[PDB]
């Protein structure tokens, strides 16, 4: 344990337990899932509230017209790296007068997080960043980590009890290429409803939906336009 | 001042006048315009004096060290690349007409031009210096492709002869050098 | 007993900020209520000695003419955040000719909510409730040392903040009125405090769309105590 | 680096400096040597042994000149000596640049001791592990001072550092006197040198320099062995 | 004994010791190699074996004989990292010499620079001391051949012939009885002695491939590495 | 214990348990191997799909530094990415200042020094990566280098990295390597990397293949993998 | 590992251990006995113990990677009435950094947990709750995340 204090310290087994702790930091946040069609990308996040009269903490946040991301874990790193992101987009937006392709942007993120993961006296960033948008060649879904391991997935889920959340993905992943937005969104949200107790699912105060489409700029929905999406669902069996 | 450089098959040949002046005074009769950067790489300098000398020293420094790390012979194109770097970098403060030449094992004789601007270019033959504007006609019709080394020697000899004759700035004596795979041959002439 | 000030828990949360949230519990309590009619606020002064002048101690402090403040914990530390809060808003108006919104301000404040370090200090030790009417009506937000910024309808913090929020949930509904929320609040105040409520123990702050400023001269306090 | 800056040397609960106290030990564990100032100049002699017969002797040198009239020797660990040697080299130079005249000896002991003391109080660096001896015939009267790891210094008529510096200390107290000459002081200096030296004492077993009012000078192995006659 | 962090950092022991550097000297011993250097009447030679356990492992990429300058050869021990990092230092300040002073650097002077640089690695208490060893040779004007040894401790000294690696005591024992007996040193004298001392300490009778031989002599001051052909010529030469 | 903490403290015997840990930390990753025929160099890597875990083709460890410069990373991933960025930046500087392709020797040496920089202080740890360096030239030919966590780096004709390393290199030397064509060697390695990792340990893995050399015209590119698919048809006939 | 050890302890331990070494390998070998030993930390031992003939083969034990976890849970989930809708793969991928003992223990606690409500078979939720108990959850108020 004595060698389990600082980032610069290796482990006799070869595992810096700090980053392993930061991975634990992401598991506490709310759940959320992302995926994409052949031509569309959609990600939904679960809200939580501190108390009744207190509102629910927001998860999705707009970045650029074709870039949307979720959140999980802490919030200070969330706003910090988010600010870095909004900066970076408008950077090449100002230089080349074109959008930033998702990939090398994400690589810029990992390079950004790399340094404090190695220098002395620098914590990692506790966050579960999920990314969705278009490059010139369609939608993309990338997930992050304190270890800074960007993953070119097809759909993922991170946060509390995302374990079972992933399970629903594979048994319908073949369906995740031909369905358009209407049934696709309900495909995704069907996976969140298992990451909850058996007595409350989506009651128009704890969910948000970010989308990006071909002729569709990245849009966010929360509890009022989600209601039309909230309809047409089968209850949970037992 | 006048500098002369021409490449041939076996290698390259360089030469220049030895005259160094100031205003309208002959500060020096004979002077080494040529410069042995490396054993197969020379440079003829023109324009300012201290500029060309200091630049030659620095380029000799970086090229010398870098070659030692290379554990291999340097490349003439590389050496000219250095002068392009410095000259272009400080074009606002220098007056140099540097021309680089030398034999290379990988590519034989090579000649590169480095005018005061900071550009770089390879040629079949390059000339520079104040009086150099007086000999374009003779050097053009006089030149013939595919000459021998000694043909190059007589060629440049007549060239710098005429230039030294017509220019009031150039003069002194004719210094000549020749580089090939074998070694380096230098000499001073008259006539 | 001397580990890194920038190191996560083995369980993974934190080391020091967990203590920071702990430090707010020992502070004075305070309550805010966001009504469609307006936003009201209250806090106890926690007077110690009669020689101690009461009015020199304050918890309600204005950041803007339509922006009130509520603090709990390390007061002098809160002072810096107050000053920056005023400053950046003034930047907003003297760069835009409009009033910065309540939430937008607290974003700016909570930016350096967590920026302590070595190159380029320690975390802060105060909690804050911010009220203020804007284009979206009266607004009420709550923050923490961890920079966690969130909105609340009627929040209460301090020492007895537990029972404050508990009983308060029993008494709040959406369609409250201003004075109703006022006396409802002060009832919780007397129920949570220990000294006899009077014209010196506590203090209010009331922001209204019409009543654009918060105005709590004394003896209206007494006027309400006699009404309670 | 990073900029820690925190000094590693603190006072004891008793009120002592453990690190300096230890560095004095390693200083005492150094090679022995001695110097003398007698009425005309100063003489410096060391205890220089080659651990093997394969070493070179004309390569490494101990009695070291700083200016034409200023000599210095040491007792401690060899490597740390050369650094402060060079430092004093420059430091004597800037004075001459300022005033255009050879720096007086006491000034060097001032500035060098300042550098060493400040270096002791600084952060993250152990003090040095060598004591020093300086001599020079500035304005007729030569001078002979001693430094130490604590940065202090003194003015010794004659003394010795290294091992058994107390035994040779007393030997200097008895055999020494008020005034002598250069050659005699050499004789007694080699006396205490043999007082703790090994069996065979040759021109290379030691090395000696001197200050004169004509300036500083080093002694060669020729005149060393030549003086070896009438040993001790 | 251990007191505070004398076992951990570059500080003094209660006895006045410092454990780190003395830990560093045997840190060279993990290299699993032993080097030999000798100076002759008008020449000096280096020699040291190599271990090529892989057929896939290249041959020319194993050499420790490092050409510093046209008239300066050196050899390394210890760990390859500290050795190579030492290399660019040597080459670098070597060229800096030519730039500042024109003429060529003295081999002794360069040893001064290296030892002084290594001084701070022990001197500061926030920097690893680069546990490798340094060996230099070169011809001097009015001085003939010279050989020097730089140490992680930060000191140096001239010699007449010296070895290093793992068999310091043995090779020194052989060389002391070998040289001091009024030995006249020719080229093949110094060379043959060089091969013989090593082949005796290790008892190898090596093939001409495994060992390496650096050489400098006052007829061609260019530092020269030997080819296995001529190396075999000397090997059979001592092979009566 | 009591000494393995810092990267600036020598063990009482003379090594650094930090780098000691980090090496075997890289040892626990999957296998990545490389080889070079007479007119090129070929890279092979085994990747592991856990259950589904990604859209296939993701996060390939076969990097690409220059148009003629190929990587082969193994151990930790992110630090490998940082290293690849360092190399690309470096070669960009070389091209910028000198205007031509960087030699594999100078590149590997510079990267090796930069790796060595992170082994001398407490402020930073060592890296948890290792890799290969593939290059080809018409004026130089095929050159393949190797870099450890400590900082050692040099060439091979073949080398292996990962858990199955010593057993891997065993049959590797079984092949002739001088006269072989890299096109044959492609299907060749497929047998190597398909006679390693099995059941009751991991799961369905993945076989990526980089390929540079003469036929590639010096340009580095991945093999046409689905194209001609002889690794698998050739990497299966080993049923008995 | 022996050392300059003072009055007690070691002053009989290494005697007995040396008797073990000599009685094990060396003088008068035998083939009619085989020796198995097991420990936790290796660094304290002596060389003569692990030389090459006193202890021939060295076997390290890495913890279950994934399928070892899932299958071990499937093994102690052999004597318990199981609702046949349970993914041991889900169980494994949610069971991180456990051992054979702990993976056994979760399967243990699940049966008692279901016994709380008197149910007969089990549920994935049962295994989840047992995971929570095995993990030693500390507290609440961890809510300013997300």
């Amino acid at each position: 344990n004595q060698y389990d204090n600082d980032v610069t310290v290796w482990s006799p087994q070869g595992r810096i337990h700090q980053i392993e702790y930061a991975m634990e930091a992401v598991k506490q946040g709310s759940a959320t899932v992302g995926l994409k069609s052949k031509t569309h990308a959609v990600l939904v996040a679960l809200k939580r509230a501190q108390s009744e009269l207190a509102a629910h903490q927001k998860k999705i946040l707009h970045v650029d017209n074709h870039i949307g991301i979720s959140i999980a874990g802490l919030t200070a790193d969330a706003r910090l790296l988010c600010n870095f992101m909004r900066q970076e987009c408008l950077d090449s937006r100002f230089v080349f007068d074109r959008p930033l392709p998702v990939s090398r942007l994400v690589s810029l993120i990992g390079s950004k997080t790399q340094i404090p993961t190695q220098r002395y006296g620098r914590r990692p960033y506790g966050v579960g960043l999920l990314i969705a948008g278009y490059d010139d060649m369609g939608p993309h879904i990338f997930q992050t980590c304190p270890s800074a391991n960007y993953f070119d997935c097809r759909a993922m889920s991170i946060g509390a009890r995302s374990q079972s959340a992933r399970t629903y993905l594979e048994r319908h992943m073949s369906e995740f290429m031909e369905c358009n937005l209407n049934e696709l969104v309900k495909h995704g949200l069907r996976a969140l409803r298992e990451t909850l107790p058996a007595e409350q699912d989506l009651t128009t105060k704890n969910v948000s939906i970010g989308i990006v489409g071909k002729d569709l700029e990245f849009t966010i929905y929360d509890d009022d336009d989600v209601s039309p999406f909230l309809e047409g669902l089968e209850e949970r069996p037992q | 001042t006048t500098i002369m450089a021409v490449q041939f098959d076996g290698g390259v040949v360089l030469g220049a006048d030895s005259r160094t002046t100031t205003g309208s005074y002959i500060a020096n009769r004979v002077t080494d315009k040529l410069t042995p950067i490396h054993d197969r790489i020379f440079c003829c300098r023109s324009g300012s004096a201290a500029d060309t000398q200091a630049v030659a020293d620095a380029v000799t420094y970086q090229l010398g060290f870098h070659s030692i790390e290379l554990n291999e012979p340097p490349l003439v194109h590389t050496a000219a690349s250095l002068f392009k770097e410095m000259c272009y970098r400080y074009r606002e403060d220098l007056m140099a007409g540097i021309i680089i030449a030398g034999w290379d094992p990988q590519e034989g004789g090579q000649v590169y031009s480095v005018p005061m601007g900071g550009m770089m270019v390879r040629q079949s033959f390059a000339i520079g210096g104040s009086g150099s504007s007086y000999i374009y006609g003779y050097v053009d019709a006089t030149y013939r492709e595919g000459m021998t080394k000694e043909e190059c020697l007589q060629f440049t000899a007549n060239a710098l002869a005429l230039a030294m004759e017509r220019d009031g700035s150039s003069g002194g004596v004719i210094r000549l050098a020749a580089i090939a795979e074998s070694g380096v041959e230098r000499q001073v002439l008259l006539g | 007993y001397d580990r890194g000030v920038n190191t996560f828990s083995p369980e993974g949360r934190l080391f020091q900020v967990e203590y920071a949230i702990e430090a707010i519990k020992l502070g004075s309590t305070a309550i805010g209520i966001q009504t469609s009619e307006g936003v009201c606020l209250a806090v106890e002064k926690r007077i110690t000695s009669p020689l101690m002048e009461p009015s020199s101690i304050e918890k309600i402090v204005e950041i803007d003419a339509h922006i009130g403040c509520a603090m709990s914990g390390l007061i002098a530390d809160a002072k810096t955040l107050i000053d920056k809060a005023r400053v950046e808003t003034q930047n907003h108006w003297f760069t835009y000719n409009e009033t910065m919104t309540v939430e937008s301000v607290t974003q700016a404040v909570s930016n350096l909510a967590l920026q302590f370090g070595e190159e380029d200090s320690r975390p802060f030790g105060v909690a804050l409730l911010f009220g203020g009417v804007d284009e979206k009506g009266p607004q009420l937000f709550h923050m923490d040392p961890s920079g966690t910024f969130v909105q609340c309808d009627a929040r209460a913090i301090g020492s007895a903040s537990e029972g404050a929020q508990s009983s308060l949930q029993e008494v709040y509904h959406k369609s409250m009125t201003l004075k109703e929320a006022i006396k409802s609040s002060l009832i919780i105040l007397k129920q949570v405090m220990e000294e006899k409520l009077n014209a010196t123990n506590i203090e209010l702050a009331t922001v209204q769309p019409g009543q654009n400023f918060h105005m709590f001269t004394k003896e209206e306090l007494e006027e309400v105590i006699k009404d309670i | 680096e990073r900029g820690y800056s925190f000094s590693l040397t603190t006072f004891s609960p008793s009120g002592k400096l453990v690190q300096i106290e230890y560095a004095l030990a390693a200083v005492a564990g150094g090679a022995p040597s001695v110097g003398i100032k007698a009425a005309n100049g100063v003489v410096l002699a060391t205890e220089k042994k080659q651990k093997s017969i394969l070493y070179d002797e004309r390569s490494v040198h101990k009695v070291e000149p700083i200016t034409k009239h200023i000599g210095l020797v040491y007792s401690g660990m060899g490597p740390d000596y050369r650094v402060l040697v060079h430092r004093a080299r420059k430091l004597a130079q800037q004075y001459y640049l300022v005033y255009q005249e050879p720096i007086p000896t006491a000034q060097l002991v001032q500035r060098v001791a300042s550098v060493m003391q400040e270096y002791t109080q600084s952060g993250g660096v152990r003090p040095f592990g060598v004591s020093l001896l300086i001599c020079g015939w500035n304005e007729g009267r030569p001078y002979l001072f001693q430094s130490d790891p604590s940065g202090a210094y003194f003015a010794w008529k004659a003394t010795a550092m290294g091992k058994n510096y107390v035994n040779g200390k007393t030997f200097l107290e008895k055999r020494y006197n008020e005034d002598l000459e250069l050659e005699d002081a050499i004789h007694t200096a080699i006396l205490t040198l043999k007082e703790s030296f090994e069996g065979q004492m040759t021109e290379d077993n030691i090395e000696v320099g001197i200050c004169n009012e004509a300036g500083f000078r080093r002694l060669t192995p020729t005149e060393v062995k030549d003086y070896l006659a009438a040993i001790a | 004994s251990s007191a505070g962090f004398d076992r951990h950092i570059t500080i003094f022991s209660p006895e006045g010791r410092l454990y780190q550097v003395e830990y560093a000297f045997k840190a060279i011993n993990q290299g699993g190699l032993t080097s030999v250097a000798v100076r002759g009447k008008d020449c000096a030679v280096i020699v040291t074996q190599k271990k090529v356990p892989d057929k896939l492992l290249d041959s020319s990429t194993v050499t420790h004989l490092f050409k510093i300058t046209e008239n300066i050869g050196c050899v390394m021990t210890g760990m390859t990292a500290d050795s190579r990092s030492q290399v660019q230092r040597a080459r670098y300040e070597a060229a800096n010499w030519k730039y500042k002073y024109g003429y060529e650097i003295p081999v002794d002077m360069l040893c001064k620079r290296i030892a002084d640089i290594s001084q701070v690695y022990t001197q500061n208490a926030e920097m690893r001391p680069l546990g490798c060893c340094m060996i230099l040779i070169g011809i001097d004007e009015e001085q003939g051949p010279q050989v020097y040894k730089c140490d992680p401790a930060g000191y140096y000294c001239g010699f007449k012939a010296t070895a290093a690696g793992v068999k310091q005591t043995e090779s020194t024992s052989f060389l002391e009885k070998k040289v001091k007996k009024k030995f006249d040193w020719t080229f093949e004298q110094t060379v043959e002695t060089a091969i013989t001392c090593l082949s005796t300490v290790l008892s190898i009778d090596f093939k001409p491939s495994e060992i390496e031989v650096g050489v400098v002599t006052v007829e061609n001051p260019k530092f020269r590495i030997l080819t296995e052909a001529e190396i075999d010529a000397h090997l059979v030469a001592l092979a009566e | 214990t009591g000494y393995d903490l810092s990267a600036s403290t020598f063990s009482p015997d003379g090594r650094v348990f930090q780098v000691e840990y980090a090496m075997k930390a890289v040892e626990n990753s999957s296998t990545a191997i490389g080889i070079r025929c007479k007119d090129g160099v070929v890279f092979g890597v085994e990747k592991l799909v856990l259950s589904k875990l990604y859209e296939e083709g993701s996060n390939k460890r076969l990097f690409n530094v220059d148009r003629h410069v190929g990587m082969a990373v193994a151990g930790l991933l992110a630090d490998a990415r940082s290293l690849a960025d360092i190399a690309r930046e470096e070669a960009s500087n070389f091209r910028s200042n000198f205007g031509y392709n960087i030699p594999l020797k100078h590149l590997a040496d510079r990267v090796a020094m930069y790796v060595h920089a992170y082994t001398l202080y407490s402020a930073v740890r060592p890296f948890g990566c290792s890799f290969m360096l593939g290059s080809y030239s018409v004026n130089d030919g095929a050159q393949l280098y190797m870099i450890d966590p400590s900082g050692v780096s040099y060439g091979y004709w073949g080398c292996a990295i990962g858990k199955a390393r010593q057993a891997a290199k065993t049959e590797i030397e079984k092949l002739q390597m001088k006269e072989m064509t890299c096109r044959d060697i492609v299907k060749e390695v497929a047998k190597i990397i398909y006679i390693v990792h099995d059941e009751v340990k991991d799961k369905a893995f993945e076989l990526e293949l980089s390929w540079v050399g003469e036929l590639t015209n010096g340009r580095h590119e991945i093999v046409p993998k689905d194209i001609r698919e002889e690794a698998e048809k050739y990497a299966k006939e080993s049923l008995k | 590992k022996r050392f300059d050890s003072e009055k007690a302890g070691d002053r009989e331990v290494q005697r007995t251990m040396l008797e073990l070494l000599n009685q094990l390998d060396g003088f008068q070998p035998n083939t009619q006995v085989k020796v198995i030993a097991a420990t936790n930390r290796v660094d304290i031992l002596d060389p003569a113990l692990l030389r090459s003939g006193r202890l021939d083969r060295k076997i390290e034990f890495p913890m279950p990677n994934e399928e070892a976890r899932a299958r071990i849970m499937q093994i102690h989930s052999r004597k318990m009435n199981v609702s046949p809708d349970v993914n041991y793969e889900e169980l494994a991928r949610c069971t991180d950094d456990f051992n054979g003992a702990q993976c056994k223990a979760v399967c243990v606690e699940a049966g008692m947990i279901a016994l709380r409500r008197g149910a007969t078979e089990l549920t994935h939720e049962d295994y989840m709750e047992g995971i929570l108990e095995v993990q030693a959850k500390k507290k609440a108020n961890l809510q300013y995340y997300a």
